[PDB]
């Protein structure tokens, strides 16, 4: 992986440059908006469980899916999929806290599409989880940012679908 | 491969001091060398948690992941622990102390008896270092029933 | 007793009435190779 | 295409489906919803129950005498009061916990001070611990590296660089196998001799952890004990073994240190 | 990078990131502004860093220096302060890293294989990067050296 | 199943089924009949099982319905009785099935994470399937609600 | 895997609703055709080795397979595909008793044509083994039982092709 | 693998027939040979570090590799670099004492081609490299010897490529 | 494809709501670019014959490839090659004027690498020719309009490496 | 990967010797010689004083 | 495709050397074996039907491929496998006549597995059946011209097994 400071040590570097003063305004930039992404990330450490049972609440439930003949109808396959949901949570922390999505490249949108398109996940409604995951967790951790943890959930959803 | 590329230096040099005395068994040998930082930067890393599976059971039991209860079982381990758990349950198995015991280094084998046992691991061990990212086994198909 | 994952203080590393039989059940044997398991020969009892 | 079917942007229940969750198609049953925003509203409306009106009049004409209006000022508060965000229940609500005054400014000079120092003790501990590991894996190498590397190793490539680090680092001098392949004897009866004198006997320094201690205190002073049992048994008018009589002159060494 | 080294610790425990590495993580994007003092300062003293660790370099050791020795040439020692010139931007790197991963992966990962097989000396390297330490501890400040000069220790340990 | 049970412990010795295993599967296939009647039985009576089961639940266990609680309102109680429910449909597929392979699959594998992931308390489960089971036993004979009162205690042990 | 009990369940579980007179009548035909089942897992218990004995002196020998440059040519291979006809005949018995084809699809067929297919195996010569073991296997158990198991033995030899 | 012996036994296996004067002459060739593999193979073990210093340095020095954003291009990659042609020295040694490069098929340039593809490795300078492995091993072993090393590293040439 | 205009008309008619300040605010910044856009897109269309002309010679001749065995060595290639790197010119522009690279996803970057890794391309070469034509064409440009088509070119490259 | 490895010219190569120079010249800021400008200059920190 | 003449100018050419005495060699080595070349084709165009009859004749008829269910039971299937026997002979005789099996590389083998693995021909029957044209046509060509054909053929056999 990589965060926003590997990045820019990655482009100095490769250009075989020092730090200049573009590179050193990227990395103020991270550095003033660091606080903020730790408080997030304490913030979401905090409630996880909350954001997760508040978003199938919102995008799972009371459906054809967790309905028989839905994916979710039966106790393993609702573990399977709330356990699914937390590694989104989980690994779109990584991914605002680091600056830069590679962890979720590198770990996560991986073989997913063709591990889920291979047991018979609906990708549909796990974009909507995801989402309302995002919804949730901006509640939580305001608008800056919910909006930094958008990005990363967004950056999910544009990885399954 | 060996060690010397991807290390700085002696790194646990205590296991050379500790193995070359016939204190530390080769299993313990394999637990702290699957237990390491080392190990996570070079397989946990850059591989998603079912590659995790794949290479792990081809380092620590030298097969393949045999069926789909395994791939869940090790899944469920891998998330709600870590690697660390992860690599004492395939030392600490039925199946490795049966075929190594203590004094024995795991090595390739071709398993005949379940399923896709033998083509997966030939998938394996024909395949080199970062020759893909693409995942061997990322599952089996849609059985019917539960 | 380790880390849950979904839910609070449940989501250990056993998923809760799971199999031992489906795991221990399916095993890898080489036929001609250090025995595993269990290895029944039809032909192996000597003529 | 202008109209595109993103999964990301579908957001109406329509993959995962209930049938409960449903348009505003009557007027009858506002009771299960109200508009969140602005753009879902009524015609006339606005988000909350409201004639719209479109907030643009003539500002009252000044003197030029009289200083012009500023941008920047903090709105008047009775505005944001008849707005209604104030009250915590409306929607727009903005948290006093979100403001950016409620952070630790980067550009603050005590703070970037103070936080250093508060830096520095997370590291003080990892840091303390990599480096003295790095030193005892040192003297562990060197002395590896000293005791004699076997053939097998001298194959291997790691150790033909092993073999290489000791030559130009002036370790030692290790054997290996000559340009031809034969092995460097210095006696033609057994291989792998190397030359024995007065520089095996030199301490080097990268031997030793301790790099302190430098002076040893006392004069030894040999003699020859009588060594009792411990004497190892030795087959009479024949040559005994080599080994026999090493062990027997090591058990008669004495040594008395004078301080 | 010192962010790095959290996400990978609680992705391989598996868990959210624990609250004491998070007050580490407050911790360093407070001292940001002072790290970047720092490269800054070393940044824009290379040359005499480079030069005159250099000179200290040839003159503890003139063993490299003199016919025969791996860097006698006028091609041959130029390249060894190119050498130097690379670990000094790699300290630059750990500092404002906050971690030494930017200086173990592009610098020191392998580097005892590479030295031996070019027949360089590595205990002269580890002498040249003490020789910058040297000058970089006059070029700076009591605490300032102390940090920076822990980074160069950092590299002294991995060379010896 | 008792089929699947045998063909998979078989399936792990690798070995044809032993004759001790093959008398089992006889006298499973010659019981069918009465196992059809123990399930029609609790299919035609599922509606007092699950509303008479469900008034002992709520009436023995009143914090469920208190103000705060997962079971609160309308919807949230047909809700529960609504899961009694699904028990009671895998309880006599249970039955049928000679094994508690059906009723394991589909119901207890990781209900404990299920119910911890929506805040409900298992032991109120318990308690409900075990009130199903009183009712259940009321309405059967003695050996006959022996059986059936068996694969709810093994829902129950599984619980808890 | 399944039985046609399970079956029987998963049908009657993913529409949601309880058991119908349907599905008692398909519990009561595997109930009828139970004992028939058994007595022949019974009979082919028995037999297995003599079974495996004919098949192959049918099928397999005098050929150019026994032959130096056949598949079978070296006592490695002719103990394989002997070894091979074994787990046919096995599988087919579990096959046939649980009265649902899951178990060969689970257990046997995946992956065994790109095993084949990988070594070199005639996929030719095994079907004709296979039906060798069906006829033999037919003519001990009988009629009935014989058309049972030929819908395994053919639905081993349908995954091959 | 197998060697030269190895490969006389197979053809002469596969076709069922015994040894026959030409299988012969090849055993005596090989025969005739093997002192001369033998000593060759000594000396390689003896100069493996200066064989691969001393290619290293005809051919990658004095090119952009070394440049920043080339490939060899950190400490990590060089090692992997002159790691890489460790392997070639020797396998190239193993394909020669046998006789057969069946070796080089089965242990080294099998996905090998995919692999340096997949990571970037420049395929021309890799071949450049083991050709000045060539000329230096034929310099050291001589004129015969240098002949059959030239065989095997061409042929990991023409794997290669 | 997409323009910079219909991905704006894309959010807001996603979101079903109006175009607001927001997206006004980006298509008042698409046409303010849109002048320097089209001027860049004259002279590049003044100049492509050169542009490629001396791409290719400094980025592929006098090299490897062009000799002997080289992946450019007969005409056909040769042509076949140059051709490849009007492609890409053309498709760059299209994307600079456009704003937005949806044409280089749809109608260049699809199954390209599968291509060239079936036929035998070598792709380090290809994206090095592909930075040549950057600085060419951003030689030609100047300075803004040479960044526009920097992330254009380099999408192209991101895109096959 | 500006520096040429896949396409594999020999001419074209880094400067190691003092001859070479009349090749190449350094192009941008960072190309430089120890003490120098990207011209052939000594380098000036620039910051002085004001008045 | 390629026949000996244009491989041998390939690789001089690819080499960029210009014809040396091992190349001269080659040519000499096929200009030998020319005339050998030319009767044998003109024989086996001569006796082509006869070819197929016997080898037909030898090698499928009377079995349970012309029975019912077999893959030869209708009209269009028995006509459509000795077409395909046709074009292994006519395709066998352009490889003998060419010295070289790149034809059979690009019109026959390719996508010839896929093709009777889609349809359900069997491979054993049809590698059987070449067999034996290779049997009958050497038995018309002689020893020699019937070792070049069996080379061709046996090129066709790997190919498709
Ligand atoms: C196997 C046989 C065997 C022996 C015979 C002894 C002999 C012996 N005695 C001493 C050592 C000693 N022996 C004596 C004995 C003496 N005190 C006196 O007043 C008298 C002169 C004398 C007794 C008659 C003393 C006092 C020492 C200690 C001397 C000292 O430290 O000053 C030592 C040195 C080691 C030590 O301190 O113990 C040895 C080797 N040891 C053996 O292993
Ligand atoms: C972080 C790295 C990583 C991820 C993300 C991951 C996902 C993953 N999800 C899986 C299954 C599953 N995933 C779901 C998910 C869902 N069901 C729903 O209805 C929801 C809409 C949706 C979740 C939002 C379900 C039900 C299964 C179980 C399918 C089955 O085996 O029965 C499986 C098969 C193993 C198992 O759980 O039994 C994997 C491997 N694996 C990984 O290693
Ligand atoms: C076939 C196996 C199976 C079971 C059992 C199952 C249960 C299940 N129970 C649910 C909710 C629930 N279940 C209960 C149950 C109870 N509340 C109490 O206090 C009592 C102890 C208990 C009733 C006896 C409640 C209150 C909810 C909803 C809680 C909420 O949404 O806040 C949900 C959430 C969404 C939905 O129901 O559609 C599922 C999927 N799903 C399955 O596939
Ligand atoms: C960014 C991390 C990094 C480093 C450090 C690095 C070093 C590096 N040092 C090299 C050579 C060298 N380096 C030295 C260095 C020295 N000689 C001495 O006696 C002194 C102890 C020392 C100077 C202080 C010498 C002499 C050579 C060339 C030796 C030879 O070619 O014979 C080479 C060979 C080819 C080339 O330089 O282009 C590399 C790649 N590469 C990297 O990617
Ligand atoms: C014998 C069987 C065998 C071979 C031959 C082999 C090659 C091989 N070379 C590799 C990487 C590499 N190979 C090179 C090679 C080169 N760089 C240069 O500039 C030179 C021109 C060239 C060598 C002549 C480099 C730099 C890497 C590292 C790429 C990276 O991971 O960073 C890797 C990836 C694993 C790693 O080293 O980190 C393998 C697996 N593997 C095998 O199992
Ligand atoms: C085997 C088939 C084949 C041919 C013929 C071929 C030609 C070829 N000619 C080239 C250049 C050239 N060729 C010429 C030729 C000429 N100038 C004149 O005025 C004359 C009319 C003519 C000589 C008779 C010149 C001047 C260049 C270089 C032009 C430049 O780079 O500016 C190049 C550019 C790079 C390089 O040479 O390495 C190739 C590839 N390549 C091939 O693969
Ligand atoms: C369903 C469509 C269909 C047809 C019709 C069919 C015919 C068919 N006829 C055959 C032979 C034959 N058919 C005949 C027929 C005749 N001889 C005469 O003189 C008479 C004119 C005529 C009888 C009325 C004879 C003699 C042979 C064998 C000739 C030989 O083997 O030498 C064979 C050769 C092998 C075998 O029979 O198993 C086939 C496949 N196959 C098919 O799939």
């Amino acid at each position: 992986m990589q965060d926003a400071i590997t990045a820019v040590i990655n482009t100095a570097d490769v250009q075989g440059k020092y730090l200049d003063d573009n590179s050193l305004d990227k990395l103020r930039g991270y550095f003033e908006t660091g606080e903020l992404r730790v408080r997030a990330a304490a913030t979401i450490a905090a409630n996880a469980a909350t954001i997760i049972k508040e978003s199938v609440a919102k995008a799972l439930l009371y459906s054809d899916i967790t309905r028989p003949g839905g994916n979710m109808y039966t106790t393993r396959r609702y573990a399977a999929c709330i356990r699914d949901l937390d590694y989104y949570l989980r690994y779109a922390t990584y991914g605002m806290l680091a600056g830069d999505p590679s962890i979720l490249d590198e770990r996560v949108l991986n073989g997913l599409k063709e591990t889920y398109n291979s047991l018979g996940v609906p990708i549909g409604a796990t974009v909507q989880a995801i989402q309302a995951m995002k919804e949730v967790t901006a509640s939580l951790v305001g608008t800056n940012a919910g909006q930094e943890m958008a990005v990363y959930f967004d950056y999910i959803c544009s990885g399954l679908s | 491969r060996d060690i010397n590329t991807f290390t700085v230096g002696d790194e646990f040099h205590n296991l050379e001091k500790a193995f070359l005395l016939n204190e530390i068994t080769v299993q313990e040998v394999i637990e702290y060398l699957g237990c390491s930082k080392l190990y996570t930067k070079e397989f946990y890393q850059p591989y998603p948690n079912t590659k995790v599976i794949e290479l792990g059971t081809k380092h620590f039991l030298g097969r393949a992941p045999s069926n789909q209860a395994e791939i869940r079982y090790y899944n469920q381990i891998l998330a709600s622990q870590g690697q660390v758990s992860f690599i004492k349950t395939l030392v600490n198995s039925i199946e490795y102390t049966a075929l190594f015991g203590k004094n024995i280094v795991p090595y390739h084998r071709f398993p005949t008896l379940p399923a896709a046992n033998f083509p997966n691991t030939q998938k394996l061990y024909n395949s080199l270092l970062k020759q893909s990212t693409q995942i061997i086994v990322p599952s089996f198909g849609n059985s019917v029933g539960n | 007793s380790g880390r849950p994952t979904c839910g609070e203080t449940e989501g250990t590393e056993f998923v809760s009435n799971a199999r031992p039989i489906l795991v221990d059940g399916v095993k890898v044997v080489e036929y001609w190779g250090v025995p595993n398991g269990p290895v029944p020969r039809l032909f192996g009892g000597p003529g | 295409g202008y109209g595109a079917y993103s999964y990301i942007t579908d957001k109406t229940k329509g993959h995962v489906n209930q049938y409960y969750v449903d348009k505003f198609r009557i007027a009858s049953d506002w009771t299960k919803g109200t508009p969140k925003t602005q753009a879902d509203a009524v015609l006339g409306r606005t988000f909350k129950g409201a004639v719209l009106v479109p907030t643009e009049g003539i500002p009252q004409e000044f003197d030029p005498a009289i200083a012009p209006r500023d941008n920047t000022v903090d709105p008047d508060p009775r505005i944001a009061e008849s707005e209604g965000e104030v009250y915590p229940w409306d929607i727009n609500y903005f948290d006093p916990q979100f403001l950016p005054s409620a952070y630790s400014d980067v550009n603050d000079p005590e703070t970037v001070d103070s936080s250093f120092a508060d830096f520095r003790s997370s590291m003080w501990e990892s840091r303390r611990e990599s480096l003295t590991a790095q030193d005892f894996g040192a003297v562990a190498r060197v002395q590896r590296i000293k005791n004699g590397l076997d053939e097998k190793y001298l194959m291997t490539l790691d150790g033909m660089l092993d073999a290489r680090y000791a030559r130009f680092q002036k370790i030692a001098e290790p054997a290996v196998l000559s340009p031809t392949g034969t092995p460097m004897t210095e006696i033609p009866g057994t291989p792998y001799l190397g030359s024995v004198g007065a520089m095996d006997f030199i301490a080097q320094e990268e031997e030793s952890v301790a790099f302190w201690k430098s002076g040893p205190s006392t004069t030894p002073v040999n003699y020859k004990r009588p060594s009792g049992a411990q004497t190892p048994n030795l087959p009479y008018n024949t040559a005994a073994p080599v080994a026999a009589i090493n062990e027997a002159q090591e058990a008669q060494k004495g040594q008395m240190q004078l301080s | 990078s010192i962010v790095t080294k959290s996400i990978v610790n609680a992705d391989a425990e598996a868990r959210y990131l624990s609250p004491g590495e998070l007050e580490r993580i407050k911790s360093f994007v407070l001292s940001g502004q002072r790290r970047l003092r720092i490269a800054q300062t070393l940044t824009e003293n290379r040359e005499m860093i480079v030069k005159k660790g250099g000179q200290q370099l040839f003159q503890k050791r003139t063993d490299v220096v003199s016919p025969g020795g791996n860097a006698y040439g006028e091609e041959m020692t130029a390249t060894c302060l190119r050498d130097l010139d690379y670990y000094l931007r790699l300290v630059t790197y750990g500092i404002v890293a906050g971690d030494v991963t930017p200086i173990e992966e592009i610098g020191l990962v392998g580097v005892k294989e590479m030295y031996n097989s070019l027949g360089t000396p590595i205990s002269g390297v580890s002498e040249g990067v003490r020789c910058m330490k040297d000058v970089a501890c006059s070029l700076l400040s009591g605490e300032d050296s102390a940090e920076a000069g822990f980074y160069f220790d950092y590299t002294l340990g991995a060379m010896q």
